[PDB]
């Protein structure tokens, strides 16, 4: 799970 | 300069296509590298395309197999260990297919995350903002991962990890980098692990952004969301981000009033506390906890969660509306609910003053308790901000922390005014 999705 | 030119040849080599209208630049950007419009861009216009094989992940890296193979050993709270090992490996690999990409990365020893601040400074400047708590949890996880997982893996595979990357300090820097640079692709529930997206992680962030990323089967597309005039920077959105999250994850803040997405948190147990505070009887106390538990069953509250308050609207909207309803409803009216959906409606600047007196009073008291968790009141921070020459004399970290505290107290005080 890596935060910045866009 | 040359790294930019090298990176752009690399792009061409790996099929990453940039629009002739966009330029990678270090001139006139809000920070470091950014992209600027060479020519005015229209809403909906394609800015660049990144093939999925260009992404740097646990799956595309040269040891993807070993990592997948060992997926159980490499578990953690974050789920980032596989990506961190791919990065650690690729950084020491002589013939890394991503070198020209790494060349644009920031200097690792100059990262601005509060996790790299002296502990007293972090603790003292950011008290009540939620940052010290988050950083402390991060630091603990980072340290345990390195000792029990990452270091023993690297030592088990010395061929794949030179000694120069067996570094706690480096491991901290790469965690920060993943935090600030990585993308996590939305699902559709086992959340996708983050990946590094070349070119896309050059774009800076604003609440008022003019670009965003789209995922497709074979590639990622960065597309304009607003017209972008000639010479204007192109801003991606990292998410709906409050300043406390920006500084924690990205080491920057948006100065007031730029961050239209800023928020303040009211801890859920603080609302409970306010409810208890109003009780005159040990019996009244225990009827409070019955209402609390019912809300825990609805999954509207929880011991470590918080209500999230936006500038114009409550974000954890149904959680809060339902919490107010239940804690405040007549004791008779409750027993029939505890036997036999939740509460609809918005919580906005216009709506809040129209709520029941009992809802507004519980909220008012919760906000007073929340404001008491900061070291100073809003007037103090409002004074440091209003006087530009006083502000200018604050250190960079003090200015950043001030923006976080100020943004949060303003929202809380607005809520105080709305609940009279
Ligand atoms: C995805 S990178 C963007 C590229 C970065 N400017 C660089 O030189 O590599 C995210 C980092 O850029 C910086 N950044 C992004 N948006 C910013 C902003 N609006 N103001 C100040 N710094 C920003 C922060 O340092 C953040 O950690």
């Amino acid at each position: 799970e890596t935060f910045k999705s866009i | 300069l040359d790294p930019v030119a090298c990176f752009l040849s690399w792009c061409r080599r790996v099929g990453l296509e940039l629009s002739p209208k966009v330029a990678v630049s270090r001139q006139g950007t809000v920070a470091g590298y950014g992209m600027v419009a060479r020519e005015s861009v229209q809403a909906g216009e394609l800015l660049f395309v990144v093939p999925r094989a260009a992404l740097l992940s646990q799956h595309t890296c040269s040891i993807g197999g070993l990592l997948e193979r060992e997926r159980v050993a490499l578990q953690s709270q974050s789920g980032w260990v596989p990506l961190l090992l791919a990065l650690l490996h690729e950084l020491q690999a002589p013939a890394s297919r991503w070198r020209p990409y790494f060349a644009l990365w920031p200097e690792l020893g100059r990262l601005e995350h509060p996790m790299f601040w002296p502990e007293e400074e972090r603790r003292c400047l950011l008290q009540g903002t939620g940052v010290p708590e988050a950083v402390e949890k991060d630091l603990a996880n980072i340290r345990s991962e390195y000792q029990s997982i990452v270091l023993p893996f690297m030592e088990a595979h010395p061929d794949l990890f030179s000694l120069r990357v067996r570094s706690l300090e480096l491991y901290h820097q790469l965690v920060a980098l993943v935090m600030a640079y990585s993308f996590q692709e939305p699902l559709e529930k086992e959340p996708n692990s983050p990946v590094m997206v070349p070119a896309a992680d050059i774009l800076n962030h604003l609440a008022n952004h003019n670009a965003n990323l789209e995922y497709s089967a074979n590639c990622l597309r960065m597309v304009a969301t607003q017209p972008i005039p000639k010479g204007h920077e192109i801003f991606n959105t990292y998410g709906q981000m409050a300043n406390w999250q920006l500084i924690h994850m990205y080491g920057f803040v948006e100065p007031y009033p730029d961050n239209t997405d800023d928020t303040a948190d009211i801890q859920m147990v603080t609302v409970r506390e306010a409810a208890l505070q109003g009780t005159k009887t040990e019996a009244e106390r225990h009827l409070v906890y019955e209402r609390w538990d019912f809300l825990c069953k609805l999954e509207m509250v929880g011991e470590e969660g918080a209500f999230v308050i936006g500038r114009e609207e409550v974000l954890t909207e149904e959680e809060l509306t339902t919490t107010l309803k239940v804690l405040c409803m007549p004791a008779e009216e409750f027993r029939e609910l505890k036997d036999q959906k939740r509460e609809e409606g918005s919580l906005t600047i216009t709506n809040i003053p129209k709520l029941k007196a009992s809802w507004r009073q519980l909220l008012q008291n919760s906000v007073l308790l929340t404001l008491q968790t900061y070291a100073t009141d809003l007037k103090t921070d409002q004074g440091l901000l209003s006087n530009k020459e006083v502000y200018a004399k604050l250190s960079w970290r003090e200015q950043q922390a001030l923006q976080v505290r100020y943004g949060q107290k303003m929202i809380l005080h607005q809520l105080l005014e709305l609940t009279s």
